[PDB]
């Protein structure tokens, strides 16, 4: 039979059969139970909305995510949200169909192994294997080397990999993401007067974002220009008119990325933290890892991000080497695209967790040699 | 695949007019009059199902090839066949590296423009001197003067 | 070791091989028979040495195509 | 990628070039080292030839 | 010039090759019958007695052994050489495959069922 | 048939066929293990990289030589460097074609015999033969006499020889050779910052040395002029960019040989063994000795010793006779050219080891008359 | 041109690979050349020196 690639994420599920080339249903993961009273009587009112039909409702309900930091926090959630993907979105019943999840680098163990019981006690799967979340893209990019920067929602992560053999003592996950973007944004409009604060904002902030942000090629002299000029104003129309102008709120959004002491975080940006990953590898695979640098995950979508980053690691390596990155456009989709080819590979059909190995060993079989 | 055509072989295109009568069933009043299948794909789609371009758009690019960008009948039966296949890749591979020993009897492992050539001659075929470059390079990628075993299969892609 | 092992497990293969020939208990014509089934066992081995001889044959062809192909990979 | 292409293959020219006046210069080198090596030999000849009637001497 | 025409040519080279690997199979077999006629010493039987009966069968018997000594060398030769031809297969396979995945899309429905579906019956070709 | 001289060497390994002018394949006899986890899946990762392919991958590589001086330590790895030499460098089965290894004086008889052992039971030539590795680099020479000092990489010895009578009692082994230069030109690098350790490394401070190194004609003057100007300071780019500067580390680490009291080794230079060396043969051959001294193997290559070693031995000699260092240009592949033309001669034809002799006397045969 | 980007990059890669190889040969020989230029030297001043001594014998 056909093997069901999930990918959990934090804040986009992306789900379908292995084997094509986009997954078959992508929906937010938000779980929102209705907050007021209700008076109308036999109107069919469910008490949690999940997945997409929780974006249109949302004006009566309190949207909470399930997944905070790749972590999972909230196990009933989760399940639901597993529930729904399975049942409604694809409709295959999970008795007779592999899973694949993915996992962030560095996550608890706990998770991991919550997740496996899960899957192997509720839904009763086949066998299920867990996959890191970027050796996937490096695979959907049909390459072998290189190193990964996989920045999604939740967390970011740079996984350096050479000739299929990963460095784990060079795996740098920085917990920066579109996220914490989103609250910085949401956090630097009320300079203007817009203020959003309920939960249900928060997705009229992040379409904002989505649509208007973009990520400057030099930060002094866009500050400078947008200090001057008005040819950076670009409106908006909110879901009930009254548009709003967003003046150099649009580059300093995503500026965070590279400057992470914008939100108070110590750590340095993503354009030196690729550094940092690359000078912990070994001397004589750091040309290969320069010259093919990947970009996944969602929050690289940014207009414009794949030449400041370009620039800023050209500033910070050595003058000889060239710095290539890698940024296809189907970026968002990456890593799922890399799990369908790895659960469609022959070579691997034996490496996944038979239900008879976790009777045998319990939850604790994933950390064991089926990884 | 083939048995399409080779139940359709004794008789005429008149195969391609019922496609159009079936063309004019749905997608009557076509403008340009040139290769345009995506359009009756799409509007068979709209009978409800799940919106996809994505086949439509492999489908009409599946008929040009030599690049000219004209289609003909013969292309629209190639896309026909290429869509949906049984026996392709040449049948078994195994059969494909014996033609290739065939090929090279001096056991050097590299086809040059002379096993081609004596090859292509034992067969007969009139090919203009246009398509025997086309076919080296087709077979020699590289463009070197020597065809290994990848070379030859990628030569032989999709040929049977 | 192995390796002298190896001749040694090889040789204990051939002698196995050798099949316990006795026809002191046996007329002429079943003696004529043996022999018979000794040339058609010959034979056998004969065909089968032959059809391993082209094999390896078609398989130097290949590895030469191998290393061809591993140039071209240079 | 275009212009990358370019300064590429400019860059391959100059090499290209580079190597030939090297090889040109590697064979002038070359003769002239023979031609000593000979002149050498003659020399070691002479040293010889002077050593054996120093010691008859 | 047309696709089709081209297929075809191709075919009928695909054809010519079959052909002529047909008649190199036909020449090997022969030659395996000539070679395996002359390699085996006919079967004089002619006229023996016991004891030289006796001692043709143990001689032959000892040409056998030695026969099978060779064509068991001759399988280990065979044996090492398939296993370093899938060995270097593996590796061509590893230095020409990565991207050679196979890139399938199930979305695409097959032509002939959509065919079967919007007209019934009567779309027999496909 | 042809007969193969393979010549085991330390460092490069030397083979072809007999009757050539140069070997037909030289690559770094070396066995790596990969060491990190390796997570792409059928990817076809072996298990271990011999030869020239583990000088591309020593990235990730756990590099060991299987000879450490002249003797052989790991029997298991030679034989695979062995096995690769004949089945992928040269591509002729051994079952049909004469071996010539080649060894240093004065080693082990338990290594000899081992190595005979395995050329007769794994791979099964018909006959091999051991020759001593100085006398054959005093065949290339076109000598029949003469003191030869084959300064390799593993081991340097220096056998005098006189009209084809070799004198047993003369010959002087030193243990010190390129390996230990590159030991101490790794160690001395310290002293600018440049700090190499990994296994791999030691390749890259053995190009180091290679391409920069060169001995001093006189070492005091060398050490007072690069004090004080800075026209020896010669750049080199490493593997990744950031170039390097060597400065009197360029003449001192090939020092080493003739004082080799840096390394902490006792024992007198390459410049006084020969001398004594000399002395200890008869009053009658010294002549000759002096006038036909010979340099092989690779370390004798850095630019400037054969003027350095004559003026020691000039200054250590009586001032009547001359003294002449034979340097040709092909020094590296010197005892290889000398193997070629020993297995070229007629005369030798019948002292291999024939099997069968080897069948009936066990493998102490080699020390018998088929020396 | 993309593919054309690389085949450029290739070609010009191997062209500095040969210069390179060039220029070591060139130094080598360019050194033997000096050293004998300077033993010839030497050599002429030793015949001198010996054919004063055959006459002074
Ligand atoms: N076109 C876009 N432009 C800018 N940001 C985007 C775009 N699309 C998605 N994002 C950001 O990326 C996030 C989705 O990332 P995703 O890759 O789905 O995370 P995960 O790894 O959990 O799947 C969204 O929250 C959004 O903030
Ligand atoms: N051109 C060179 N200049 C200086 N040192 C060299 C040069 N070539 C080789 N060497 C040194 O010599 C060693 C190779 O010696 P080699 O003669 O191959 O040893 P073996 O006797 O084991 O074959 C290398 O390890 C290197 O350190
Ligand atoms: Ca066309
Ligand atoms: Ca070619
Ligand atoms: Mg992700
Ligand atoms: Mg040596």
């Amino acid at each position: 039979t056909t093997a069901l690639v999930c990918d959990n994420g934090s804040g986009l599920v992306k789900a379908g059969f292995a084997g094509d080339d986009a997954p078959r249903a992508v929906f937010p993961s938000i779980v929102g139970r209705p907050r007021h009273q209700g008076v109308m009587v036999g109107m069919g009112q469910k008490d949690s909305y999940v997945g997409d039909e929780a974006q249109s409702k949302r004006g009566i309900l309190t949207l909470k995510y399930p997944i905070e930091h790749g972590i999972i926090t909230n196990w009933d959630d989760m399940e639901k949200i597993w529930h729904h993907t399975f049942y409604n979105e694809l409709r295959v019943a999970p008795e007779e169909h592999p899973t694949l999840l993915t996992e962030a680098p560095l996550n608890p163990k706990a998770n991991r192994e919550k997740m496996t019981q899960i899957m192997f006690e509720t839904f009763n799967v086949p066998a299920m294997y867990v996959a890191i979340q970027a050796v996937l893209s490096l695979y959907a990019s049909g390459r072998t080397t290189g190193i990964v920067l996989d920045s999604g929602d939740g967390v970011t992560h740079n996984v350096p990999i050479y000739e299929g053999y990963a460095l784990p003592h060079a795996i740098m996950r920085l917990d920066l993401a579109g996220r914490d973007l989103t609250d910085y944004l949401m956090k630097i409009l009320t300079e203007r007067g817009y203020s959003f604060v309920t939960t249900a904002e928060r997705e009229i902030v992040r379409d904002i974002k989505e649509k208007l942000c973009y990520v400057a090629l030099d930060f002094e002299n866009e500050m400078a220009t947008a200090a001057s000029s008005s040819s950076l104003e670009k409106s908006y129309e909110l879901p009930d008119g009254q548009v709003i102008t967003i003046g150099n709120e649009r580059f300093r959004c995503p500026e965070t990325l590279f400057q992470p002491s914008f939100i108070g975080m110590e750590s340095a940006g993503i354009h030196e933290t690729t550094y940092n990953s690359i000078m912990k590898c070994d001397i004589d695979i750091r040309k290969d890892l320069y010259a093919n640098n990947v970009l996944s995950g969602g929050t690289t979508m940014y207009p414009g991000i794949a030449d400041r980053m370009q620039k800023e690691i050209t500033a910070l390596a050595p003058s000889t080497m060239k710095i290539k990155i890698i940024a296809p456009p189907e970026r968002k989709y990456s890593v799922w695209i890399g799990g369908s080819i790895l659960a469609s590979l022959s070579t691997f059909q034996q490496m996944w967790i038979s239900k008879q190995e976790y009777d045998e060993a319990g939850p604790s079989i994933v950390h064991r040699k089926c990884f | 695949d083939d048995i399409y055509k080779a139940a359709v072989e004794q008789l005429t295109e008149e195969q391609k007019n019922e496609f159009k009568a079936a063309f004019d069933i749905f997608v009557l009043g076509a403008e340009d009059g040139c290769i345009s299948t995506k359009e009756l794909g799409k509007v068979m789609r709209m009978l409800g199902q799940n919106p996809t371009p994505e086949e439509l758009q492999e489908m009409i690019d599946e008929v040009d090839e030599d690049g000219s960008g004209t289609v003909d009948f013969d292309e629209f039966l190639v896309m026909m066949v290429r869509c949906m296949k049984d026996d392709s890749k040449g049948k078994s591979e195994e059969e494909l590296s014996d033609l290739f020993r065939m090929f090279d009897k001096n056991a050097d492992g590299y086809i040059d423009l002379d096993e081609l050539k004596m090859m292509l001659q034992a067969t007969g075929e009139t090919i203009t001197e246009d398509d025997i470059e086309e076919l080296m390079k087709d077979g020699d990628k590289n463009n070197d003067g020597r065809i290994d075993y990848d070379e030859f299969l990628e030569f032989m892609k999709g040929v049977e | 070791g192995k390796r002298q092992t190896e001749r040694e497990k090889k040789k204990k293969i051939l002698a196995e091989r050798r099949k316990v020939l006795a026809i002191d208990h046996l007329n002429e014509d079943q003696l004529r028979e043996k022999a018979k089934e000794l040339w058609q066992s010959i034979y056998n081995l004969e065909a089968e040495k032959f059809d391993l001889q082209e094999k390896f044959k078609q398989q130097k062809y290949e590895i030469n195509v191998l290393r061809n192909r591993i140039n071209d990979n240079q | 990628i275009e212009s990358d292409l370019e300064r590429a293959e400019e860059r391959a020219e100059l090499s290209e070039g580079k190597c030939a006046e090297l090889e040109e210069e590697l064979k002038t080198v070359t003769n002239n080292l023979k031609s000593l090596e000979a002149q050498a030999e003659k020399y070691s000849q002479k040293e010889d030839k002077y050593e054996e009637e120093i010691k008859v001497l | 010039i047309s696709a089709s025409r081209k297929l075809q040519l191709k075919t009928l080279m695909l054809q010519i090759a079959k052909q002529e690997m047909e008649r190199e199979a036909e020449e090997r077999r022969g030659e395996k019958g000539r070679v395996l006629r002359t390699r085996c010493q006919p079967l004089e039987l002619d006229g023996l007695g016991f004891e030289e009966l006796q001692d043709l069968c143990r001689q032959l018997h000892a040409r056998v052994d030695k026969v099978d000594e060779e064509r068991y060398d001759v399988e280990a030769k065979v044996t090492k050489n398939i296993t370093e031809i899938a060995d270097l297969t593996q590796k061509i396979y590893d230095l020409r495959g990565k991207f050679k995945r196979p890139t399938l899309r199930r979305v695409r429905i097959s032509a002939d069922a959509m065919m079967q579906a919007l007209l019934g019956t009567r779309a027999k070709e496909s």
